[PDB]
RNA sequence: AAGUCUGGGCUAAGUGGUAAAGGAUGUGGCGCCGCGAAGACAGCCAGCUGGUCGAGUGGCGCCGCGCCGAAAAUGAUCGGGGCUUAAGCCCAGCGCCGAAGCUGCGGGUCUGGG
RNA sequence: CGAUGUCGGCUCGUCGCAUCCUGGGGCUGAAGAAGGUCCCAAGGGUUGGGCUGUUCGCCCAUUAAAGCGGCACGCGAGCUG
RNA sequence: CGCUGAAAGCAUCUAAGCGGGAAGCCCGCCCCAAGAUGAGGCCUCCCACGGCAGCCGGUAAGGACCCGGGAAGACCA
């Protein structure tokens, strides 16, 4: 007998409210739902995995002072190129960065990887643009 | 200000203070002002 | 902010309280605002506005389209002001009086290939000396194994001009509202002929 | 040995309303809201509010005794008002008001205005006296503290902007 | 700073 | 890949995740003395004793974990994300994951015994 | 060691900060002005000449100042020699 | 450098909270920029062709080729 491995199936989408939530212990769910490994057909090497839509990202919450202490990083490639951003100031400008970036972290490095965040759907505010798909509710 | 790494109390009017992290000594005598570093 | 399209024609100087002004003369006026954007519909705040007249048998059906929603003749160019958002259907040279300040945008003269000393004014090498062929060469452009290569943005040879120039704060000396000129003291960007912009100043 | 457990008189008639997290205190001079550490519990007895603390370990202390004087100068605040005063001792230093406003003219180039913000007050009786007052306890204090650097105490002469009951300790010149 | 050579210079 | 596993404690520095003499009302725990309902310490009224105040207060030492002392050159980082009754540290457990080690099954070859 | 071209200059920079100047401070045996000394700060700036191959240094005339270091004692498939 | 303020009846810029404060930091100015594959937006134009998410045939709006040139330019653009 050889392993079990699933043809393609409709996509699980998903509604997760982040507000009150620790970035950090959230962002590992997300990314959990993301490559699919709640699904006992889970096969590492395709997309099968749900569609998270995030909303209240700008509520997500963080322990000790790493509001003013986190600091976000870019390299431009020229001399002298390198920004920092603290939490505090992405959350008062992009805060939905602030989650994306935790997920990206956790999601696997490579073509796959990338597939998997793009289904990572995080918004500001308590609305978001995909009632059409009608994602269900999650409690995580 | 006096900046060391042995900060004290320089007379009995001096007084060790611990304000954001650092320690000073604050007292009436303005030469007497020290912060640890 | 307010603005106009115009074409710069020529230099000169004029005389005021005994002093020799040199102005840049520019045809500014008259520009037919061709549609708003809004808010609402664009997210932000402009005028388009055309500029110099254009012979019907050269505008294409998707062009015509446009302006005939607007109802204005053809116009050869269309250009976008931001925050501005006049009262009229048509901006002339009158919304600038003498004394007022502006920012002129045009497109530079265009030198081509520019060597490393035209460009970023560079000082080449020697003359005479023991020189070998490098007297207008650019000399080291780094280090040796660390960090063993070039870093983005290292000043070299190659196109310079025909971009983009603003130029800022120019004294608006004179306003010719019956020909359309406007008279701005000191240099504007691009060759007599070219397309410019006029805009109120933003410093301070 | 102790601020926090010491009960706070309340004159007639000044309320107090607890809320979760806030005190909110109204009399005669107007109203105040005072934050508090939920932690906390404020009490309303007949006459008088008391603070309690849920233990006796170090964060716990430290917000009791700030509770009580946060609340008891509320109290004070809506009744009797705050206020501090400012002596301006220099030879071409003088003060007036200018409508509400105070306006000091304490040897710059120029003179000074200041704006009282809301719920604050400036008087001038002489020229040379300032009073600051308001319900606000840490409001009047503030204020009260810019002014007085407009124009900081000399260390060598008694000139400059002055807290009423400020000693005036000077250094010799030369 | 003035240290010696520890190459010679060329041939043909 | 397998525990957001259980129970007790400490740490608030992101210490953990780069260092010393030394310095310090950081914090928790011990211990030892001095003074005090014959009224101490602190404030308000004097001259180290008085007066109301009505409780503790002041000093020495030890242990745990932290704080400073802590400046270097291309862009940063504890491997990364990220982590704060922890995803850190100390003590005590139960379970799992984990190698070409061990076992199961099948085979080869040499050696030894039949 | 079947080759990693070596001082100095020139050209072109870029980084560190133990900061030369400019900005903000505390103490001063800080009257004022002007200094001392420490703290924060690397954004920009940091001159022309005489001597010597010189780096360095001395010297002349100025300056807000005339900083010190790293980059294979930065840079010879860039030049000089 | 402060205001208010406990622990610690006093005091304390701090433990709750709130101020002021650099040529430096973020925005602001100028320029590039949606290959920003996260490939955005608005205005206008074409339109529903014939034959067995594919193929072939002719067109639409438009585009390119060619030519006269150009303060645009090495060719290209
Ligand atoms: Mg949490
Ligand atoms: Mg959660
Ligand atoms: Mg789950
Ligand atoms: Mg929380
Ligand atoms: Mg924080
Ligand atoms: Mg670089
Ligand atoms: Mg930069
Ligand atoms: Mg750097
Ligand atoms: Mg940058
Ligand atoms: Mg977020
Ligand atoms: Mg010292
Ligand atoms: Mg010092
Ligand atoms: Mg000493
Ligand atoms: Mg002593
Ligand atoms: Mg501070
Ligand atoms: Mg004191
Ligand atoms: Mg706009
Ligand atoms: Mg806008
Ligand atoms: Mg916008
Ligand atoms: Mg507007
Ligand atoms: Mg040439
Ligand atoms: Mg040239
Ligand atoms: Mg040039
Ligand atoms: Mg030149
Ligand atoms: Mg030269
Ligand atoms: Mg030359
Ligand atoms: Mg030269
Ligand atoms: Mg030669
Ligand atoms: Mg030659
Ligand atoms: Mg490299
Ligand atoms: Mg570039
Ligand atoms: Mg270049
Ligand atoms: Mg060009
Ligand atoms: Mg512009
Ligand atoms: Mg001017
Ligand atoms: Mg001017
Ligand atoms: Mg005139
Ligand atoms: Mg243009
Ligand atoms: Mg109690
Ligand atoms: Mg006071
Ligand atoms: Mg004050
Ligand atoms: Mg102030
Ligand atoms: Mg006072
Ligand atoms: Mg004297
Ligand atoms: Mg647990
Ligand atoms: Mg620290
Ligand atoms: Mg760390
Ligand atoms: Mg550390
Ligand atoms: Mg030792
Ligand atoms: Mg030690
Ligand atoms: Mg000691
Ligand atoms: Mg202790
Ligand atoms: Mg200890
Ligand atoms: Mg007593
Ligand atoms: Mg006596
Ligand atoms: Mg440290
Ligand atoms: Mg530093
Ligand atoms: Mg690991
Ligand atoms: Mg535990
Ligand atoms: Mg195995
Ligand atoms: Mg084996
Ligand atoms: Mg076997
Ligand atoms: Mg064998
Ligand atoms: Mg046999
Ligand atoms: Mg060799
Ligand atoms: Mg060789
Ligand atoms: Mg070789
Ligand atoms: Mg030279
Ligand atoms: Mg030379
Ligand atoms: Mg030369
Ligand atoms: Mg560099
Ligand atoms: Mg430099
Ligand atoms: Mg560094
Ligand atoms: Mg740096
Ligand atoms: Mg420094
Ligand atoms: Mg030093
Ligand atoms: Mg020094
Ligand atoms: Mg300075
Ligand atoms: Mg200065
Ligand atoms: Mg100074
Ligand atoms: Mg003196
Ligand atoms: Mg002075
Ligand atoms: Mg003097
Ligand atoms: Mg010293
Ligand atoms: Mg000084
Ligand atoms: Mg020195
Ligand atoms: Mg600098
Ligand atoms: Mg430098
Ligand atoms: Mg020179
Ligand atoms: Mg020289
Ligand atoms: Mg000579
Ligand atoms: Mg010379
Ligand atoms: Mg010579
Ligand atoms: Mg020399
Ligand atoms: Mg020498
Ligand atoms: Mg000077
Ligand atoms: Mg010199
Ligand atoms: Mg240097
Ligand atoms: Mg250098
Ligand atoms: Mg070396
Ligand atoms: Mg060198
Ligand atoms: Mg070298
Ligand atoms: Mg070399
Ligand atoms: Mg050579
Ligand atoms: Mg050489
Ligand atoms: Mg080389
Ligand atoms: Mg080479
Ligand atoms: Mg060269
Ligand atoms: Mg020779
Ligand atoms: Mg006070
Ligand atoms: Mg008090
Ligand atoms: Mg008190
Ligand atoms: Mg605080
Ligand atoms: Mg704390
Ligand atoms: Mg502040
Ligand atoms: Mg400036
Ligand atoms: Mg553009
Ligand atoms: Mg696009
Ligand atoms: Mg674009
Ligand atoms: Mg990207
Ligand atoms: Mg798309
Ligand atoms: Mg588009
Ligand atoms: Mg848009
Ligand atoms: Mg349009
Ligand atoms: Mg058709
Ligand atoms: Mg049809
Ligand atoms: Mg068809
Ligand atoms: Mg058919
Ligand atoms: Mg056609
Ligand atoms: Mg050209
Ligand atoms: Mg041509
Ligand atoms: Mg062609
Ligand atoms: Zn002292």
């Amino acid at each position: 007998m050889k392993t079990y491995v699933p043809k393609q199936v409709e996509p699980r989408w998903v509604l997760i409210d982040a507000e009150g939530k620790t970035l950090g212990r959230l962002a590992t769910k997300i990314a959990t739902l993301l490559r699919g490994k709640h699904r006992p057909d889970w096969t590492p090497n395709v997309a099968m995995g749900d569609f998270v839509v995030v909303v209240n990202a700008d509520k997500i919450r963080v322990t000790g002072k790493k509001l003013e202490q986190k600091i976000y990083t870019r390299y431009s490639g020229y001399p002298g190129g390198l920004k920092k951003i603290p939490l505090e100031k992405m959350l008062a400008t992009h805060p939905e960065r602030v989650l994306e970036h935790a997920v990206k972290g956790m999601l696997p490095k490579g073509p796959l990887g990338r597939r998997l965040f793009k289904r990572l759907k995080v918004y500001a505010g308590p609305d978001h643009p995909h009632q059409a798909q009608r994602p269900e509710k999650l409690e995580v | 200000m006096k900046v060391r790494a042995s900060v004290k109390r320089i007379c009995d009017k001096c007084k060790v203070i611990r304000r954001h992290g650092r320690v000073y000594v604050i007292c009436e005598n303005p030469k007497h002002k020290q912060r640890q570093g | 902010m307010k603005g106009i399209l115009g074409v710069k024609v020529g230099m000169t100087r004029i005389f005021r309280d005994d002093r020799a002004v040199p102005v840049t003369v520019i045809l500014a006026g008259p520009c037919p605002v061709v549609q708003r954007r809004t808010p609402e519909k664009d997210g932000y705040t402009a005028v388009q506005l055309g500029f110099l007249p254009q012979n019907p048998k050269r505008v294409n059906r998707p062009l015509k389209g446009h302006f005939a929603k607007a109802g204005v003749e053809p116009v050869r160019i269309l250009r976008e002001i931001r925050d501005f958002n006049p009262e009229g259907d048509t901006v002339t040279v009158e919304i600038f009086k003498p004394g007022e300040r502006v920012d002129v945008t045009g497109t530079s003269k265009g030198r081509g290939f520019a060597g490393v000393m035209k460009r970023w004014n560079f000082a080449g090498g020697p003359d005479s000396h023991g020189a070998h062929k490098i007297h207008r060469h650019p000399g080291s452009i780094g280090n040796r194994k660390t960090p063993g290569r070039v870093y983005k943005g290292k000043k070299m040879a190659g196109h310079y001009g025909a971009e983009r120039v603003t130029v800022m704060n120019l004294e608006v000396v004179d306003v010719i509202p019956e020909e359309n000129l406007l008279l701005v003291k000191g240099a504007v960007p691009g060759p007599n002929g070219g397309l410019v912009i006029v805009r109120e100043t933003k410093k301070a | 040995s102790r601020i926090g457990r010491l009960p706070i008189p309340v004159p007639k008639g000044v309320s107090v309303e607890v809320a979760p997290g806030r005190v909110k205190v109204k009399g005669p001079k107007g109203e105040l809201e005072v934050p508090v550490s939920p932690e906390m519990r404020v009490v309303v007895e007949e006459g008088v509010v008391r603070v309690e603390r849920p233990s006796d370990e170090r964060r716990h202390k430290s917000l009791h005794g700030l509770t009580r004087t946060l609340i008891a100068n509320a109290v004070k605040g809506v009744s009797e008002g705050y206020s501090k005063e400012l002596l301006i001792k220099g030879i071409g230093y003088r003060a007036r008001l200018v409508g509400r406003a105070l306006e000091l003219t304490v040897g710059f180039s120029h003179p000074v205005v200041v704006e009282p913000p809301e719920g604050i007050t400036f008087e001038v009786p002489e020229p040379t006296r300032v009073r600051v007052s308001g319900i606000d306890k840490q409001k009047v204090g503030q204020v009260a503290a810019n002014i007085r650097a407009i124009r900081k105490p000399s260390a060598y002469h008694e000139k400059g902007i002055y807290y009423a009951g400020e000693p005036v300790r000077l250094k010799p010149g030369k | 700073v003035d240290k010696p050579p520890y190459l010679p210079r060329p041939r043909p």
